[PDB]
DNA sequence: AAACCTTCCCATCAGGGGAAGGTC
DNA sequence: GACCTTCCCCTGATGGGAAGGTTTATAAT
């Protein structure tokens, strides 16, 4: 019924259009009848009837005579709901400016006349006159004057000279103004006069003029001649309990405006002086502005209450209220919540739902299904049947639940997995059963956490909860290909317990037929579980054309691993169950299962693993006691030794052999190096603790200490908590960071004393508060990310660019951090990649680089792959499937319609809640320098002269597995292209973050200590002496040489004077500015920079996210640009890129561009859709600006649609929008 | 607590989040994002169209659910019409265009 | 500063105060202006003809004696009978003696007895407006006769004023300019109908106002000057004593009304107290102005305080009840009994509870609810208007059940039922209404209805409908 | 806040009339 | 059978009352 939302200026007549009356008396419901008063703020005649299909007078009650205005009251008997649609207006006496068009930072009325704000504000307050349309006099057309200035001024020129004061003056000035002639004049002032000052406001004033004309709305409308009123149903006066009436602040403000306007008119007809009427006009302006926006003039308070009343604009913006708490997030029917618990017996696809909850939820289904089966006469009877809890209705509920998926949500929703669809399982009680394997994805515990349930209604929402949201369809996370479904504490512990072996278990070394007999041995109680028994096992392995071949044979194993083999699926070999089977092992086993047998097998495998784990981990005893913690009997000594090692340092400082900050480190180093002693005392005594006789020979093996198995399995206990458990727990520091020279010396088992607990208390408080107060930080980051992302969806099949970013492994310092295979897997090639020999084809132009091509390229020495990215893709208002990649809950190419923007924003936002000498080559190969200038000296060896110098290692393969940087003037012992031995020191010299970090990385903020860059090659040169800062000239080689710059002398340099330095060189040290990285390098360099830096902060701690996601943010950051020339053309990159290129296809000349770099919060500012901007950004501003321009929103995007309540143009909504938009506009 | 069809706020026709258990659950922005991540479109719509707003949507959906017909008839979220009022009651004129 | 209260608080520091000199000095100026405008009416025969009609109707029960006169400058009811025939001593000496030579120096003594009767401002303003309407009527004709010759016939303005100044009565000037043979002369015969007949509404005024067209202009010419004097004086008066209004208004802080609202509603009463003040009585102006200022503040409060406006009387009564409850806190020890103020007040007993029951104030829906959270009162407000869907379904089911059942009866009974009740039809019909177009009337239908309601009262055809009743 | 006064809207009372009832 | 007294419904009166309006004189900044 609509496909376009427009916003324009409200004209004083277009207002009288909507209004169904003129509120005159500042009244309400009467006082004694509670009935609306004539021409009041609730007048039934003006707005609408009180009752439904009934008049106020009470003469017309029947629904028959609907359209009629009873001459008694003038109230047309109709639906009382119309009192919500009924507008109104007020005939303001003196003109009044709209505050929004005067107070917003780009003051609309202000730069509409090029008149400074401090002047118009003086005119409004009636503290100065102003000339208007002088024509030919001693005064201009816009000029200010005071009392004595206006005194002897009308005598000079009575006619042709007009000068008003206040709102009348501003308005009439806007009326006689020519938004056409003035525009033609401002064109040349930008054309000839140089000096940006002449172009600062002009370049933005010409735009306001031309847009003010193109829209159509006139400038006189900047002054509200008629004030529209709000329907009484949007500001109800409704009564309440006890008789007290509850009203809105909008009323108080409206009543005020009406009172003061009435008073002004009464004065104007009562023949009052000017000192009174000019005060009334200002009071009126005050009331009106406080009604539209309260908090910009003086914050008019409310009545009996001291709190300031809420105005109109305040009912729109802010996280609270409309647009944020109403249109994007609302409460919903058919839902609930409860405390969640365990539920192992449940399958990975089902969840236990409390019975009574299901009854109340599916009430509407139950009623109908009952009245259908001949069990309830009518709907009302079915209600009583379920209200009585008759036996039949339970079976009816079981019939309606049957395959009807439901949705479960965990309170903080970081990623998409926060909402997952399960299959209802009716259960007794009131607790919600949840599947343990999903607790990881949900990131929930069973310590009292609550979850919410949602029941779909449409057959669609029931299918999407089965083929999109169902649990068993979401196994591997989209952020990283690693599965989000991995065994937790008890499961991994049971498995690790089974897959163990000591040496002398009851009956070890024998042989059995297979798993059946091994279990017959365990359960009977004849054999142990950890015996080293070797048996036969048939390991299926489909080979040679895809035909399953079962090769049976014997292997070395344990009685336990062979039993666990009964759960293992077919295709997987036995090598997966030959180890200690820790958490980090079970997970990779399941992963290989997934990408060997498929989804369907992996699901049942996971469920079986969970059941078996829990059972075995239970029956293994697997407890903890006071004796388990093994306090090293060496502790006492190890303590007192290092306790006396400071007694010499104390005298060293008492005499003067070491200063304070010198013996401080003398204590700190001996204490840190002594803590390893106490920590390793229990460690090497706990990793080999248990000692038993193998067949009769004493020997030590992997210990069986209850606390330790929980560590080697990764179940719960990490390593540090062990050093704290049995030994003393470290040294704490005050908030200063002053680590105290008084370490803890007692452990947790012995018990801490009063003194020692204080420093622990500070450490605890810092951790507690730093994690608690960080919630809003990560939330804010991901929120701005989703606001920069949403509109970005996968639409186009193939863009058609060979561009591709250049993917190379991270290899840095010592060893690789992430191989090339990962940052290339599942992506797409840009250009044909060949073998180390030229003119070959390892892979064609562009093809999905799935596991196969990964292995194939891994065989060759090709460590450099050209992969297409989202940062470079020929696509308008979207992306092409190839450039993105494949990553999803499946290894297939990204589908046409999934909104990659939102999923990427979540993929970055969820991991956010976790953050806060010489060189020695290792591997053997050949020294391969890179970008270094050298010179021979006395020693005959080589020395570096260029600050930047890379140290690669060309091995016998031809790849690079080493990369070290060496500063200026280094000691070299091989040279470039020289052979090296097993770790030869070829380098020597004299050496003389978190979430707030990634926030800056995305915001493109300018660094504190920037580093200048070069704009062209050629010898650099100095210039004029130290005046204020310093100078620096650029000397190009062949082309023009007009480039230069001023670099302060207080900032040291690094570049060489008489040396060629290409563009984008290190002209100084310090951090780097991304804006300067886009200009002198290009669009791929900057994205390659932001990704490499943002990946480091996440790489520090255990976080992994495919570069693809971050690439999408980078691409959204450069969607704007600046034009260099004009060309044949008459900002947004895509729009100009198509609009000028269509005429560039024509012989007409094109116009060049320059990518601009806008932060995630500065790019989310400018957007085609104004509604989506005013949704999260500064609504009050956005709307004012997009209103003077007459901007027109066609919504084309996600948030706008969810606002107007429409199928989002993505996914299931993208298919509907496909079929609609096809015939739409065509 | 749980709710299927309860009361509604007067100002904005949304399920009353009070009455301490008889009120409907809150479906904030992050939940909408999680829905946007999947292809689920009718789920999100029926969330913020039938189950909250749309004075006709609730009634039509309820009268359909009992007829064995699971089909929503999405309308216009009442909160958005109220937003149109609050914007148009100002010196701003907001409107809608073709079918 | 910014706030517009500062613009005003320092807008009065300009005009210096006025005490003991200012008051009595400029009040004389006020009266000296109204004296100029008063004698302007002294020569206006329409005022005499209008005074007779409103005078004799006083003795015929329409207009009160003290409602048309504030007194005579010459509360005594006996001073009337002695000035209703002694003033006519010049009535008939100048009117019927035009048969107008000695009728030029005998008009002042006839108008002298007209300035000893102070009329109430109510009729005085009607007299001023009468002279204004007469000026506008006379002038309409000039702005007609002028643009009919200048803007149409293209004649110089000076040749118009020269031939018009002095006559303004007859057509001796128009038809005399025809012999000038000027370029505009040959264009004066066409407009000889819009200027000749134009004097029918202009010259006739002379026989109504008994004065030449030009004298009617002289009177208003000086009257405007007088009224301007009065205005220019009163504005300065209120500017001087402005500070007094603020002094009084600062006694109402939390009166449900902003400060400037109060000071303005008080300035209105200041103006009113000025216009009705006589410097003759001697009593200073500060005593008199305070009454109107303070009352125009108090009653204004009573009218703009409550969002639900209440008649003034009730405000007074409620405040009195509050006062009595206040002055008795120290007597009873804590607070008076409910039925105690019934006697202390003049009003009866049972009206106390209602007067206090309606005295509630509306609470802002934005008042934050408990827990101090952003949750406000406007969030817990329900909606008891929309019927729940569980009943809408019952309605849509009963519709069909009744339809099928009624379609089970006869055709006659079917239409009769769908007629007597508003079933699938606009507005049900009464007895003879149905009989009007069913060919048998007044008891036929009364039998058909009972027969059908009985054929449905029987079971096996009502089970479906009967289930819809549950009590 | 009190004091005297006009307009309007109330929900009710003498008065008229159209017949109505009952008898010297 | 009339004549007198009686029994109920419209006109319009007109008592009652809530709701408004105008003044109030020591001076009062
Ligand atoms: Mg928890
Ligand atoms: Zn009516
Ligand atoms: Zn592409």
């Amino acid at each position: 019924e609509f496909d376009a939302i427009k916003i324009a200026l409200a004209s004083p007549d277009m207002i009288r259009s909507w209004s169904f009356g003129e509120v005159k008396k500042p009244e309400t419901i009467n006082y004694r009848t509670f009935k609306p008063e004539r021409d009041g703020l609730f007048c039934a005649r003006i707005f609408g009837p009180v009752k439904d299909y009934e008049c106020l007078c009470g003469k017309y009650k029947r629904l028959k005579h609907r359209g009629v205005i009873c001459e008694k009251c003038g109230v047309e008997v109709t639906q009382t709901k119309v009192r919500r649609e009924r507008m109104g207006h007020i005939e303001l006496a003196s003109p009044t400016a709209h505050i929004w068009f005067l107070k917003s930072l780009p003051s609309r009325i202000g730069l509409l006349l090029d008149m400074p704000l401090r002047d118009i504000e003086r005119v409004l307050y009636f503290e100065s006159y102003v000339v208007i349309e002088g024509g030919m006099t001693n005064l201009e057309r816009q000029q200010i004057l005071t009392e004595e200035q206006y005194l002897d001024a009308l005598e000079e020129f009575g006619d042709e000279f007009d000068a008003k004061m206040g709102a009348e003056a501003i308005q009439a000035l806007l009326k006689s103004m020519d938004l056409e002639q003035e525009c033609e004049q401002l064109r040349e002032e930008l054309n000839e006069t140089n000096s940006e000052t002449k172009r600062k406001k002009l370049t933005k004033r010409i735009k306001l003029l031309e847009a003010f004309v193109q829209s159509g709305n006139k400038p006189e409308w900047m002054i509200l001649t008629v004030l529209p009123v709000l329907p009484p149903d949007l500001r109800p006066l409704v009564p309440l309990d006890g008789g007290r009436f509850a009203t809105s602040d909008l009323n108080d403000l409206y009543r005020r405006v009406i009172n003061r306007n009435n008073r002004l008119k009464r004065l104007l007809d009562l023949a009052a002086p000017d000192i009174i009427v000019r005060n009334e006009k200002r009071m009126l302006q005050e009331a009106v502005d406080a009604l539209l926006d309260n908090g910009r003039r003086g914050r008019a308070i409310t009545g009996s209450n001291k709190r300031p009343l809420k105005s109109l604009a305040d009912m729109i913006k802010g996280k609270q209220g409309r647009f944020r708490q109403n249109l994007l997030g609302k409460r919903v029917d058919y839902s609930g919540r409860s405390v969640i618990t365990v539920g192992p017996y449940l399958r990975l696809h089902q969840c236990g739902l409390p019975k009574k909850m299901a009854l109340e939820l599916f009430k509407p289904f139950i009623y109908g299904k009952l009245e259908l089966r001949g069990l309830a006469t009518t709907i009302k009877a079915a209600k009583k049947m379920v209200e009585r809890e008759e036996a039949v209705v339970w079976d009816i509920l079981d019939e309606v639940i049957r395959e009807h998926p439901v949705l479960l949500n965990r309170a903080p929703t970081l990623h998409r997995l926060g909402i997952q669809a399960f299959e209802p399982v009716l259960i007794e009680g009131k607790a919600i059963q949840l599947h343990p394997l999903v607790c990881a994805a949900y990131n929930a515990d069973f310590d009292g956490d609550q979850m919410a349930v949602h029941v779909p209604l449409t057959l669609e929402a029931q299918l999407e909860a089965r083929a999109l949201m169902m649990s068993t369809n979401n196994i591997l996370s989209p952020a990283n290909g690693e599965p989000i479904i991995v065994p937790s504490q008890d499961v991994v512990l049971g498995l690790y317990y089974m897959t163990r072996d000591c040496v002398n278990a009851k009956g070890e070394g024998m042989v059995l037929t297979g798993p059946k007999e091994a279990e017959r041995l365990y359960r009977s109680g004849l054999a142990s579980l950890h015996a080293r028994v070797k048996v036969r096992i048939t390991e299926y392995e489909k080979d040679a054309n895809g035909e399953l071949v079962a090769k049976t044979s014997l292997k070395d194993t344990t009685v336990g691993r062979a039993i666990l083999w009964m759960i293992v699926p077919k295709g997987l070999p036995y090598s997966i169950v030959n180890q200690a089977l820790g958490k980090k092992a079970i997970s990779k086993m399941l992963n290989t299962c997934y990408r060997i047998l498929g989804l369907k097998p992996t699901v049942i495998f996971a469920d079986q693993i969970m059941y078996t784990g829990f059972a075995y981990a239970a029956r293994s005893g697997a407890s903890v006691g006071i004796d388990d913690m093994v306090i090293p009997e060496k502790k006492h000594e190890i303590i007192s030794e290092a306790e006396a090692e400071v007694a010499e340092i104390q005298e060293q400082f008492q005499s003067g052999l070491v200063t304070a900050g010198e013996r401080y480190n003398k204590v700190i180093d001996i204490w840190a190096a002594a803590n390893d002693r106490v920590s390793k005392a229990m460690m090497d005594n706990l990793q080999t603790e248990t000692v038993i006789n193998r067949d009769g020979q004493e020997e030590k093996q992997v210990s069986f200490n209850s606390i330790y198995m929980m560590a080697d399995s990764g179940a719960r206990g990490s390593a540090a908590q062990i050093r704290q458990l049995a030994g003393m727990r470290g040294l704490m520091a005050k908030p200063d960071g002053s680590i105290i020279e008084t370490p803890i010396t007692a452990n947790f088992r012995e018990g801490l004393n009063v003194l020692q607990y204080f420093i622990s208390t500070h450490g605890a408080r810092k951790g507690l508060a730093d994690t608690a107060l960080k919630t809003a930080n990560s939330g804010y980051l991901t929120r701005r990310l989703v606001d920069v992302a949403q509109d970005l969806v996968v639409t186009e099949d193939d863009c058609g660019t060979h561009e591709g970013i250049m993917m190379t492994p991270v290899i840095e310092g010592g060893d690789v951090k992430e191989p090339l295979r990962d940052r290339v897997l599942g992506r797409v090639t840009a250009e044909d990649v060949l073998k180390p020999g030229t003119a070959d084809i390892l892979v064609p132009r562009n093809t999905l680089l799935h596991e196969q091509w990964c292995d194939l390229l891994e065989e060759n020495s090709v460590d450099a792959v050209k992969v297409r990215s989202v940062v470079s893709c020929d696509t308008d208002f979207g992306v092409c499937a190839h450039c993105y990649g494949r990553d999803l809950a499946r290894g297939h190419i990204i589908n046409k319609g999934e909104a990659i923007g939102v999923i990427a924003a979540q993929s970055i936002g969820e991991p956010g809640t976790q953050l806060t000498s010489s060189i020695q080559v290792k591997n053997k190969g050949s020294i391969k320098l890179s970008n270094v200038k050298s010179v021979v000296n006395s020693s005959g060896k080589l020395v570096i002269t260029s600050r930047n110098t890379e140290l690669k290692l060309i091995d016998e393969f031809g790849r690079t597995k080493e990369s070290y940087k060496v500063p200026y003037g280094a000691v070299l012992a091989k040279g470039d292209g020289e052979q090296v031995a097993g770790g030869e020191t070829v380098a020597n010299w004299d050496p003389h973050g978190g979430l707030p970090r990634v926030a800056d990385l995305f915001e493109a903020r300018r660094p504190k200590e920037p580093a200048i860059l070069a704009e062209i090659s050629g010898i650099v040169s100095f210039g004029k002496e130290t005046k204020g800062k310093r100078r620096l000239v650029i000397t190009p080689v062949d082309g023009s040489d007009p480039y230069e710059e001023m670099i302060p002398k207080w900032r040291q340099l690094n570049v060489f004077e008489g040396e060629r330095v290409e563009r984008g060189d290190v002209i100084s040290d310090g951090p780097e500015a991304p804006h300067d990285i886009l200009r002198l390098r290009g669009v791929h360099a900057v994205t390659r920079y932001i990704v490499n830096e943002v990946q480091d902060v996440y790489r520090l701690q255990g976080v992994k996210i495919n570069d693809k996601h971050i690439e999408v943010i980078v691409r959204q950051m450069l969607r704007k640009a600046t034009i260099v020339n004009a060309g044949s053309s008459d900002v947004e990159y895509s729009r100009v890129k198509i609009a000028n290129r269509e005429l560039e296809a024509n012989g007409k000349v094109g116009a060049t561009y320059s990518r601009d770099l806008l932060g995630i919060t500065k790019a989310s500012l400018a957007t085609e859709s104004f509604i989506s901007a005013a949704s999260f950004q500064e609504t009050t501003r956005v709307l004012t600006e997009a209103a003077v321009a007459g901007k027109r929103d066609e919504l084309r995007g996600l948030k706008e649609n969810v606002i107007v309540g429409r199928l989002i143009p993505a996914g299931t909504g993208y298919a509907y929008h496909q079929d609609r938009m096809r015939r739409r506009a065509a | 607590h749980a709710r299927s069809t309860g009361s509604y706020s007067l100002v904005t026709q949304q399920p009353l989040g009070g009455k301490a258990q008889f009120g409907g659950q809150r479906f904030g922005e992050m939940e909408v994002w999680a829905l946007e991540a999947y292809g689920a479109a009718y789920t999100l719509q029926e969330m913020l169209t039938v189950k909250s707003d749309d004075v006709n949507g609730r009634t039509k959906m309820y009268k359909n659910i009992v007829d064995g017909n699971h089909q929503m008839e999405p309308g216009m979220p009442e909160s958005f019409n109220v937003l149109l009022k609050e914007i148009r009651s100002l010196g701003i004129n907001i409107e809608l265009e073709d079918e | 500063t910014t706030d517009p209260v500062r613009m005003y608080m320092r807008e009065m520091g300009t005009v210096e105060l006025l005490t003991r000199e200012g008051e009595i000095d400029i009040a004389k100026r006020i009266e000296d202006g109204i004296n100029q405008v008063q004698c302007s009416v002294a020569e206006y025969p329409e005022a005499i003809t209008y005074l007779l009609e409103q005078y004799n109707r006083v003795e015929a029960e329409e207009a009160r004696l003290s409602d048309l006169i504030t007194g005579f400058v010459d509360i005594d009811p006996e001073l009337a009978r002695e000035k209703f025939a002694e003033l006519r001593a010049q009535y008939v000496v100048t009117r019927d003696t035009i048969k107008h030579a000695t009728a030029q120096e005998e008009i002042l003594k006839l108008s002298e007895v007209f300035k000893q009767f102070r009329l109430v401002p109510k009729q005085f303003d009607y007299l001023v407006n009468s002279m204004r309407v007469m000026m506008d009527r006379v002038r309409t004709q000039e702005r007609l006769i002028m643009k009919l010759c200048v803007e149409q016939c293209k004649m110089p303005k000076k040749n118009f004023i020269t031939l018009f100044t002095g006559n303004e009565t007859s057509d001796t000037w128009f038809n005399a300019a025809i012999a000038m043979n000027k370029p505009w002369s040959e264009k004066l015969h066409d407009v000889s109908e819009e200027v000749h007949r134009a004097l029918q509404k202009l010259q006739q005024i002379e026989e109504e106002t008994g004065l030449t067209i030009e004298q009617v202009k002289d009177i208003n010419r000086r009257m405007s000057i007088g009224e301007a004097k009065a205005r220019r004086a009163k504005k300065e008066m209120v500017e001087a004593n402005l500070r007094l209004v603020i002094s009084i208004a600062k006694k109402y802080t939390n009166r449900g009304l902003q400060f400037l609202d109060l000071i303005q509603e008080g300035n209105i009463g200041l103006m009113k107290a000025v216009d009705k003040f006589e410097y003759r009585r001697g009593y200073k102006f500060s005593t008199y102005a305070t009454w109107w200022i303070r009352q125009a503040i108090t009653r204004s409060i009573a009218d703009q305080a409550r969002t639900i406006r209440i008649p003034v009387h009730m405000i007074e009564t409620i405040n009195k009840l509050n006062r009595i409850s206040r002055q008795m806190l120290q007597e009873m020890g804590r607070e008076p009994t409910p039925e105690e103020l019934a006697e202390r007040m003049l009003m009866p007993e049972d009206k106390i509870r209602k007067v206090l029951k309606i005295a509630k104030e509306p609470i802002s829906m934005e008042t934050p609810i408990g827990d101090d959270e952003d949750s406000h009162l406007g969030d817990f407000i329900e909606d008891t208007t929309l019927e729940l869907p569980l009943d809408s379904a019952t309605t849509e089911s009963l519709r069909a059940a009744t339809h099928d059942v009624l379609a089970g009866l006869t055709a006659r009974e079917a239409k009769v039922l769908r007629m007597r009740f508003g079933i699938d039809m606009n507005t049900d019909y009464t007895l003879e209404e149905v009989g009007k177009q069913f060919d048998v009337t007044r008891e036929r239908i009364r039998q058909i209805e009972a027969k059908a309601l009985r054929k449905l009262r029987h079971p096996s055809r009502s089970e479906v409908l009967r289930s819809f009743l549950d009590d």
